[PDB]
DNA sequence: CTCGTAGAGTCCGTGTCA
């Protein structure tokens, strides 16, 4: 709506301004009362597919691995390297930016 | 002010003057059911309507009809109270006079016989109580009004989803009140299809063909024709000048000498204007242009007869050439402008395989019941009865009104059945909208939503019963012989009453009355549901209907609705709202005469409301309805803006009209977020009546309206003087003005004492007034449950302090000081009922004796010889209440126990114990006992004692009433006897009956003495007959269920004290659990030494934007400050002068207030009374939105001599050192909610299991365990906790052998296990093996 | 089964089986009678209908029940679907030795314990109490032990205290979104009917003290006790399983 | 997609647990398919020790005793 | 069509219309094979007779779940006629004593018949506004020996 | 290049969750 609510709760709202916020809150409540059902269904499916996975072996012994970088989404580094790599096992030796390190 | 008002006036804030006061709050229910009964001649709303609709019932062409006279309501056999006690439906018998008339065949026209039936009985109809309820089986049920879509025609859009390429496809739905539905929808290719209500898709034109319409007739009725005449040569067109509007020309359009439209340039407005003013009629046209037109009629070779062009054939050179050599001058094509006039019916005709009427009826008949051989007559009758038979298809007066309004016809009232013109017009409107010269309507507009109250639904179900019986009577009237039997054997009453009682009992919308708080009753009766028959289901809809429409303003409350899954479908009715004559929703508005804002009110519906510019209530008015601002704030079409002074047609009646009553009670609503307003309102309606209700310090003014309107208070009908008051009855001496001329006498009000409410709460009425007090008509005699001096007092107001106290109010949890329980101010009384039934087993009837095998005499001590608890004995969990034993033999005991019996000589008792002992953990006083024996069985002594008590009591009461009324009658005879010669000195010493036998001058005066004598005699004889009747009602054996010998009901009264775990709340949505009860000293206390009552966590305010509670606390602190100041001034017993001056200064407090108080009232004593009532704190009244400004609170606080900021320094009760930064303290009105810990707490070790799957039962009556759901299984798997899950899955619930192994091991002090196979899995194996699938357990 | 009140309750399969058997017997007799072709056809049609409703009612004309308009439940309905079975009754059971009640804060608790009402404690641990009562000889037999528990004498409280001393309990809140929705605590007996919960963990439970209720289970076998005490004790789960950060942070 | 992937499990009791039961049952019946349970959810269903966590060793131990002499 | 015409009478005794028509067909065939034109008897009546003789017999026997003697059914019919007449004339209802008056039976069998007529309720009947549990979810299994008693033994 | 056949896309109705 073009015109906003000029008053605040310390002062007093008026009939129509309330009406409007009433609509807002009603929609919000229904929104939650449905995000809960959808989230429940989704998580149930998820656990369904992933049920059997168990850590069975000590070490598979592969040389494979994925190159992890800091996610610099456009303007900046939204999430640094350290948090993305903390607690992961390494695939191979890392060198300083200068060889033989 | 009135005398109840003079008792205690409430200080009112609030600036605008209430023009209309709130109406009678329950009007809807009472007046609607009144309209339902309403014996009236003119067939309007009323049973009469149903009868006249169905009757007269004509024989199967036998010419022996059954005709209707009238109906009569029998008097209920059982009064209300006894009906509640005995578990019967409170109802009236209905009797109908009918006439059977039989003609002769063949007679020279003349009715051979007419015989009249002696008021045949047509069943029982439940009556509504004075408060608007129904007692159906000794429980009060309420029928909530139901909102649903009005009958009529509605045009839906269904945009977007239609193939994901736009294709905005419209559809017209015709909905009748009674009958099948019609639907017209389009298709991707713009072909118009008709479907019957919820069936397959037919080509729409078939219906028009089924209507007996010829193809050419159809296209005539729809499309605008174009004539191609032959004038001197080659097929030239007659032209409507505007017709080409927006159409590129295909040829060179010159006419009558001048080129108008250039060959190739699309016709512009300029050329059209040229032709228009030049008035060019006819144009020669190239034959190629005609190569594209369409053929309207079927032009055959009229000379020879051979057809050339067919119905709905595209025009080609060959056809026009064939016609021109054949010599046909007039060709009729259609005007198909793909922009405006689309080829919709044309395309349907092209796809249209059916041609004749007969083929259409064939398709209908074989579509509605696919597979049955179609017979011509069968199909004709099918269709005729489908849509034009009066009985099956009726729209309504309402349906017709909306229908004609949608098609804008001057006529409001139509014929019930759909005339063909109706359908044709409907499709016309559909295609018009499809072109884009029209708007689609939105179902969610309140103008399309109708409210059906009780009377209408009762009428419908009664209609259904009648149609059943009508077919029945036709069967009996046509086959069987006519003249022997009289007209009562033909009709069976069972199904009618069956249907009505079915509706009243087992329906979604007929629900238990929510009866624990007066607000609960009032709001539950004023509820609007979209559920039920003919309405929505929770799963289908759907956000459209849940959201709040701008139309709801002032008609339905936007803020009150359950937050559960059914949000939006309850939505309680607004305060001032009413129903229109047609069952719509209408609200009052004040008229505006261009300059003056008058006081005449008009009720407007939604549709009319849309038109006008209405100003809001919050507009400043000077002394004669003049607006101070030239630019005022209004809304006209659902949009608010600023409009000039000289434009507003109407104005809001009062500020409150937007909200329901429940929300209307919350103070300072203007400052609270909608969410917490919602939660506050919902919770507030669940408050439980406390022991001593007092009053809200900060109310809204509705308190008296609700209190009076609820039926729990006792209200004066004829004002007078209180002659006698006792804690059971109020006897009022009428004022001579109000005394009826013939037999006025005095008025007696019997009050109701502790009876059990639907939720097990107590409802007790206490007298308010004192001896000799004068009362006026409409005054409040006695306060009902949770009511004070006429005002609604749901809970109590206590001193709260907002501060964190050792994390004991960590979360919304609440701390409480021992002081409250010390004064016992939150103790509730609960009256529970318990039932013992003695049935007939196959081994023999059960017994009630007190002799119970192997019971200790300790528990038997409290039973009489008959085995029933003494009235007034105190019991606790486990004690035995009523002894009962059951026949049981042939035990076939195990050997070792046989050895034991031989050893000790223990004669095994052949009767098992069954006595109804007190439930675990409940302890209270048994207040009453009732015993119901079926007729025939030998009443036990105790039953006889109870009948003796009841008899003598009823006798006593009847004598009581008769004597009081007779004393009043004689007093009035004396008051008349003083006129015409005073003789009271002689009179007072001669006997009382020697006052009627005396004489006076023969006049009207002697006639009035004669009146009073005749009234004395009549009262005597009625007393005698009603007494005898009462003893017959008491004695008669009661009708019990098959198999039950007798029943014992016991009412227990438990006193529940507030304790840790209970739930308490405020009115603003703040909640909490009482976490700890502290000694008085531990509580923080102010410098003055008064300790606070509750310590509430502040961190709940800012995040949950309900700030109003803070202002409430401030204003209440100010009010109690006034209260203390006046109590202090009273304890010093200053003088009338001092109190009067101070009290006036207080009531004044600034300006802009509509209060208008003394000095008028009596000068000394009544002021002292008012001070006595106000010493507990002067009550303030802010209406919801026209409320108290901050500055006014500050000012009043200054009047109290208190810190203007509302904070005080507080000292810690534990250490004695002060708190930094003084804190807000003050009184808030808090509520005790129905969620009581003792009810919720629950545990089981071992108990009953289920029959099929040997799992433990779920529930509370039977112990019942928690449901370990799959989500918890996953939780367990997240850890490596396998053994816990294993035991939980098998030994703990489902494995019987394992569970016993576990019990034995546990008791012996060993902890091992024995997993076994879960029983449910075995069940699964057996169940699928029951199917044709072999399921085996393999092994390797 | 005969429910109290001379009326009877039956599963729908009784009606379905009865109908099928009726149609079977009627067809047998019809064959013995050599009825015309049309009648044998009609009989076989109806028998087919009955069978298919018996196996899976809902893929045809919805054979309703006696006078109740509700469609009767066929075998597949019993198996298939959430409300019916596998989902409903075989991962959604109803355990024994369980309780439920409203929660309250009670800040003074240690991180690894929880306030538990006495009366629930007796109700749950009934059999443990019996065992200890019989072991120490305070009660001659189990029946006398039961009477002694229902008298609620001081000795009963003493034995209950000793059993509760080291025995762990599981506490749960209904929407167990993540694995921390069920956690183990040591019980501490308190008066009243409210369960007392350590504040720091309420954030982990997503619980609020505004009338939210919690369920309480008792691990029975010894191995279960150890599983609870080792893996599920509150103190063992301070870091979120989702990300490594602490969950029990002050609120 | 996770639903289909779930649909393609080896054990038919797993698939029967949450999808169209009739479909999986009929498929498994015609195929004569054999479910060794091998998984977590099946082991839950039959009420034996889960092969995860504390119970992993058990099944692993059982494996040495299983399918041997 | 004759069988169909007569069948529509019996249309509310817990019997799929088609079963009714089938029983009628059996009765009609029986009549036809047994019909005697030389015995002197109206054919149509003979047919309809057998039709009813079969239809009523079938409803009496296989209608109720618990099969009940046919004379008992006739007793119920008499009771129902008498209840209807007395109720519609009196308005209120006839009490079992009044019914015992109207018929000469000793009224012990009156209430016996009333008990017998009660049909079994469907175990799945949904409980009020809580379509989550049915009736089956409540019935408890009394057969189970109590664990306490096993320990005692 | 057209006829007959092959392939791709769409629509309707049903099954499937709360
Ligand atoms: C009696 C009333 C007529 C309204 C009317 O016109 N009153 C006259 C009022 C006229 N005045 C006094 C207001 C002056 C007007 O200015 C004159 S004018 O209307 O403007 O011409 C008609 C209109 C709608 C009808 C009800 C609905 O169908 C639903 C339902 C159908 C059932 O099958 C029978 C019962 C129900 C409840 C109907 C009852 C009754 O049948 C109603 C109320
Ligand atoms: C109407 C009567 C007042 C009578 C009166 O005032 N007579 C005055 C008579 C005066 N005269 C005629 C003798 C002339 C005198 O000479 C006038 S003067 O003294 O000389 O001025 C009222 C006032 C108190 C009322 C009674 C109480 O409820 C208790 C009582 C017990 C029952 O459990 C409950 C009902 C009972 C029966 C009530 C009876 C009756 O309802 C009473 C007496
Ligand atoms: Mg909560």
């Amino acid at each position: 709506i073009e015109t906003p609510i000029t008053a605040n709760f310390r002062e007093g709202l008026n009939v129509l301004q309330y009406f409007i916020s009433t609509h807002g809150a009603r929609k919000g409540l229904a929104d939650t009362a449905l995000k809960t059902a959808n989230s429940g269904y989704l998580t149930r499916r998820l656990v369904d597919v992933a049920q059997d996975l168990v850590v069975t072996e000590d070490d598979c012994g592969t040389h494979e691995g994925i190159m992890m970088t800091p996610v610099i989404e456009g303007g900046d580094v939204k999430e640094p390297l350290r948090d993305r790599v903390l607690g992961r096992v390494t695939a191979e030796d890392v060198l300083k930016p200068g060889t033989a390190d | 002010y009135s005398y109840t008002e003079k008792k205690r006036i409430r200080k009112d804030f609030g600036k605008r003057p209430q023009v209309l006061d709130v109406p009678y709050l329950l009007s809807i229910q009472l007046d609607s059911f009144q309209k339902f009964i309403e014996q009236d001649p003119e067939g309007q709303y009323g049973l009469e309507a149903a009868f006249r609709s169905v009757f007269p019932i004509q024989s199967y062409s036998g010419n022996s009809e059954l005709q209707y006279v009238s109906y009569r309501l029998g008097e209920p056999v059982f009064d209300v109270q006894e009906c509640q006690i005995r578990g019967v439906t409170y109802s009236a018998p209905l009797r109908v006079k009918l006439r059977l008339v039989i003609y002769e065949r063949e007679a020279p026209e003349g009715t051979v016989k007419d015989i009249k039936e002696q008021e045949v009985y047509m069943g029982e109809i439940p009556l509504m109580t004075d408060n608007g309820t129904f007692v159906i089986n000794g429980t009060e049920r309420v029928i909530v009004s139901q909102l649903h879509r009005s009958p009529g025609v509605f045009f839906d859009s269904d945009k977007g989803k239609t193939h994901s390429s736009g294709k905005v496809l419209y559809n017209a739905r015709i909905i009748p009140y009674r009958g099948s539905w019609l639907d017209f929808e389009f298709d991707p290719k713009d072909n118009l299809f008709v479907r019957i209500d919820r069936r397959r898709k037919l080509p729409a034109t078939i219906i028009l063909r089924a209507l007996n319409y010829t193809t050419e007739q159809i296209l005539d009725l729809f499309f605008e024709k174009v004539i191609f005449e032959i004038r001197d040569n080659k097929l030239q067109m007659e032209l409507v000048p505007e017709r080409l509007r927006g159409e590129t020309a295909s040829f060179d359009i010159e006419a009558n000498g001048k080129v108008y439209v250039e060959k190739g340039r699309r016709i512009t407005a300029r050329h059209i204007r040229q032709l228009e003013k030049d008035d060019v009629k006819l144009i020669e046209v190239p034959v190629e242009y005609i190569a594209g037109k369409v053929v309207a009629k079927d032009y055959i070779d009229e000379s020879t007869g051979e057809l050339i062009c067919a119905a709905n054939m595209e025009l080609s050179l060959d056809l026009l050439a064939k016609l021109s050599q054949s010599g046909h001058k007039r060709i009729e094509t259609l005007f198909t402008n793909d922009l405006d006039h689309g080829p919709y019916i044309s395309e349907t005709l092209r796809v249209d395989p059916t041609n004749d009427r007969l083929s259409a009826l064939v398709e209908i008949y074989r579509m509605m019941r696919p597979g049955e051989p179609p017979t011509r007559e069968a199909a004709e009758s099918l269709f005729e009865n489908l849509f034009f038979s009066e009985d099956r298809y009726d729209l309504s007066a309402v349906g017709r009104m909306k229908f004609n309004r949608s098609l804008l016809r001057e006529e409001i009232e139509g014929s019930g059945i759909l005339s063909k013109d109706d359908i044709i017009d409907v499709m016309k409107k559909l295609i018009d909208i499809r072109n884009g010269k029209g708007e689609v309507d939105d179902i969610d507009h309140l103008g399309n939503r109708r409210i059906r109250s009780v009377g209408e639904m009762a009428e419908n179900q009664f209609r259904v019963g009648l149609v059943r019986v009508e077919r029945a009577v036709k069967e009996r009237l046509s086959l069987g012989d006519l003249d022997t039997l009289m007209p009562q054997d033909m009709i069976n009453a069972k199904p009618i009453s069956a249907a009505v009682k079915e509706f009243f009992g087992s329906s979604q919308l007929s629900q238990f009355m929510d009866q624990n708080n007066p607000l609960s009753e009032i709001t539950h009766k004023r509820r609007i549901s979209a559920l039920g028959p003919g309405g929505l289901t929770r799963e289908r809809a759907g956000f459209e209907v849940r959201d709040v429409h701008p139309t709801h303003y002032g008609r339905v409350c936007p803020i009150e609705t359950p937050e559960g899954p059914n949000i939006g479908l309850i939505n309680s009715l607004s305060v001032y709202a009413q129903t229109n004559e047609y069952g719509f929703l209408e609200t009052p508005y004040r008229k505006v005469t261009d300059g003056v804002v008058t006081d005449e009110i008009h009720y407007l519906s939604a549709i009319e409301e849309g038109n006008y510019v209405i100003a809001q209530a919050n507009s400043n008015l000077d002394e004669e309805g003049h607006f101070v601002e030239d630019l005022v704030t209004c809304r006209s079409k659902g949009e608010s803006s600023l409009f000039s002074r000289d434009q507003v047609d109407y104005m809001d009646v009062s500020t409150q009209q937007v909200v329901s009553v429940g929300a209307s009670l919350i103070p300072f609503l203007e400052h609270d977020d909608a969410n917490r307003a919602l939660m506050g309102a919902n919770m507030q309606r669940q408050a439980v009546p406390t022991l001593r209700a007092d009053k809200p310090l900060v109310g809204t003014g509705m308190e008296r309206a609700v209190a009076v309107d609820s039926g729990v208070t006792a209200v004066a009908k004829r004002g007078g003087v209180v002659q006698y008051v006792d804690a059971s009855r109020i006897v009022i001496k009428v004022n001579e003005d109000e005394m009826y001329p013939g037999e006025a006498g005095i008025d007696i009000y019997n009050l109701t004492k502790y009876t059990r409410s639907n939720q097990n709460t107590c409802i007790n009425q206490m007298p308010c007034v004192s001896l000799g007090e004068p009362v006026e008509r409409g005054d409040v005699l006695a306060d009902g449950p949770s009511t004070d001096l006429g005002e609604l007092a749901l809970g109590q107001n206590m001193r709260v302090a907002f501060m964190p106290w050792n994390g004991y109010n960590f979360e919304d949890s609440i701390l409480v000081s021992e002081r409250v329980v010390q004064e016992d101010r939150f103790t509730t009384i609960h009256i529970q009922e318990l039932a013992c039934v003695s049935r007939d087993t196959k081994l023999g009837p059960e017994e009630i004796t007190a002799d119970i095998p192997n019971v200790g005499e300790a528990a038997l001590s409290k039973l009489d010889e008959s085995g029933i608890v003494y009235i007034g004995a105190e019991v606790t969990g486990g004690d035995i209440l009523v002894g009962k034993v059951t026949p049981k033999g042939e035990t076939q005991l195990t050997p070792e126990e046989k050895l034991l019996r031989a050893i000790f000589g223990e004669k095994a008792s052949d009767v098992k114990d069954s006595s109804l002992r007190v439930p675990n953990g409940v302890s209270g006083t048994v207040i009453d006992v009732q015993v119901f024996t079926r007729d025939g069985v030998e009443k036990d002594k105790r039953a006889l004692e109870i009948e003796e008590m009841q008899l003598k009591q009823a006798k006593k009461d009847l004598s009581e009433e008769l004597q009081i009324l007779e004393a009043g009658l004689f007093s009035r005879i004396r008051a008349v006897l003083v006129a015409g010669g005073v003789e009271a000195e002689k009179l007072d010493k001669l006997p009382r009956d020697r006052w009627l036998e005396l004489g006076l001058t023969d006049e009207e005066k002697q006639n009035q003495l004669e009146q009073l004598a005749e009234q004395y005699d009549e009262l005597k004889h009625e007393f005698e007959k009603k007494l005898e009747a009462k003893r017959r009602k008491i004695t008669q054996g009661d009708d019990l269920a098959p198999g039950v010998l007798k029943i014992v009901k016991v009412y227990l009264a438990v006193k529940r004290r507030i304790q840790p775990g209970d739930k308490m709340a405020g009115r603003h949505g703040n909640k909490g659990v009482i976490s700890k009860i502290n000694p008085i000293e531990d509580m923080p206390y102010d410098e003055n030494g008064t300790p606070v009552d509750i310590v509430l966590n502040p961190l709940g305010v800012p995040s949950r934007m309900n700030i109003g509670q803070i202002l409430e606390t401030h204003l209440g602190m100010a009010a109690k400050g006034i209260g203390d100041k006046i109590n202090a001034m009273l304890k010093q017993q200053q003088e009338v002068a001092k109190l009067r001056e101070f009290i006036q200064r207080a009531y004044d407090l600034g300006a802009d207030v509509r209060q208008k108080v003394d000095l008028s009232t009596f000068s000394d004593e009544e002021v002292m009374r008012l001070a006595e009532n106000l010493r507990k704190g002067m009550p303030i009244a802010t209406p919801v939105f026209d409320g108290a400004k901050e500055a006014e609170i500050k000012e009043l606080l200054k009047l109290g001599d208190l810190p203007t900021s509302g904070q005080i320094r507080l000292y810690d009760g534990r250490t004695g050192e002060q708190f930094e930064r003084p804190v807000t303290v003050g009184y808030m009105y808090m509520l005790k909610l129905n969620h009581l810990v003792d009810d919720k707490m629950h545990a089981r070790s071992t108990g009953s299991y289920s029959l099929v799957t040997q799992q433990p039962l779920g529930g509370k009556a039977q112990f019942g365990g928690q449901r370990f759901g799959e989500m918890e299984v996953w939780a367990l798997e997240a850890y490596g906790a396998a053994y816990t899950l294993q035991e939980m899955l098998t030994v703990k619930s489902d494995d019987v052998n394992g569970r016993t192994k576990m019990y034995k091991n546990i008791v012996d002090g060993n902890h091992q296990m024995e997993p076994g196979m879960p029983e449910s899995f075995n069940v699964l194996l057996k169940e699928i093996r029951s199917l044709g699938i072999n399921i085996e357990l393999e092994d390797e | 089964v005969p429910l109290d009140g001379g009326r009877f309750a039956t599963s729908d399969l009784n009606d379905l089986y009865r109908r099928v058997i009726n149609r079977n017997n009627r067809l047998k007799r019809l064959l013995d009678l050599a009825a015309p072709d049309i009648i044998v056809r009609n009989e076989k049609r109806m028998l087919q209908e009955a069978v298919d409703a018996l196996l899976d009612n809902g893929r045809r004309g919805r054979a309703i029940t006696g006078s109740n308009k509700r469609p009767l439940k066929s075998l597949a309905d019993m198996i298939k679907g959430k409300q019916g079975r596998f989902r409903q009754n075989l991962l959604g059971k109803r355990v024994d030795y369980s309780g439920r009640s409203v929660i309250t804060v009670g800040p003074y608790l240690r991180l690894h314990q929880c306030g538990l009402p006495k009366k629930m404690a007796l109700e749950l641990f009934k059999p443990f109490i019996y065992g200890k009562l019989e072991l120490r000889g305070l009660a001659t037999t189990i029946k006398a032990a039961k009477k002694m528990v229902e008298r609620e004498e001081a000795v009963v409280w003493d034995i209950l205290d000793e059993v509760i001393r080291e025995h762990p309990v599981l506490l749960n809140r209904a929407p167990t979104l993540h694995r921390l929705g069920i956690q183990a605590f040591e019980p501490v007996l308190i008066e009243g009917k409210a369960i007392q919960l350590h504040p720091l963990v309420c954030a982990a439970y997503n619980a609020d003290f505004d009338g939210d209720q919690m369920a309480v289970h008792v691990p029975l076998t010894l191995e279960a006790q150890l599983e609870a005490r080792a893996l599920m004790m509150s103190t063992n789960n301070i870091l979120s399983p989702a990300n490594g950060e602490p969950i029990i942070v002050p609120s | 997609g996770i639903t289909k992937a779930s649909l393609a499990t080896e054990s038919f009791i797993s698939a029967a647990s949450f999808q169209e039961t009739t479909r999986v049952l009929t498929e498994a019946a015609v195929a004569g398919k054999r479910d060794e349970l091998r998984g977590l959810k099946e082991n839950v269903i039959v009420g034996r020790l889960i092969p995860a966590g504390t119970g992993y060793a058990y099944h692993q131990d059982r494996m040495r005793r299983r399918a041997a002499g | 069509r004759l069988v169909i015409s007569i069948a529509k009478k019996y249309t509310n005794r817990g019997l799929q219309f088609l079963d009714l028509i089938q029983e009628g067909n059996i009765g009609l065939m029986k009549a036809v094979d047994k019909f005697e034109y030389r015995r002197g008897y109206k054919f149509s009546t003979y047919a309809t007779w057998w039709i009813r003789q079969a239809i009523t017999r079938s409803i009496a026997d296989q209608a109720r779940t618990i099969r009940i003697p046919v004379h008992m059914i006739e007793t119920i019919n008499k009771l129902n006629r008498i209840s209807r007449q007395m109720l519609q004339e009196m308005g209120r209802e006839p009490t079992p004593e009044e019914l015992a008056e109207r018929m000469l039976m000793p009224e012990d069998k009156i209430r016996k018949v009333l008990k017998i007529a009660k049909e079994p309720i469907s175990m799945e009947t949904p409980i009020g506004d809580d379509e989550d549990s049915h009736l089956g979810d409540f019935i408890e299994d009394t057969t189970l020996e109590l664990p306490l008693d096993s320990a005692t033994t």
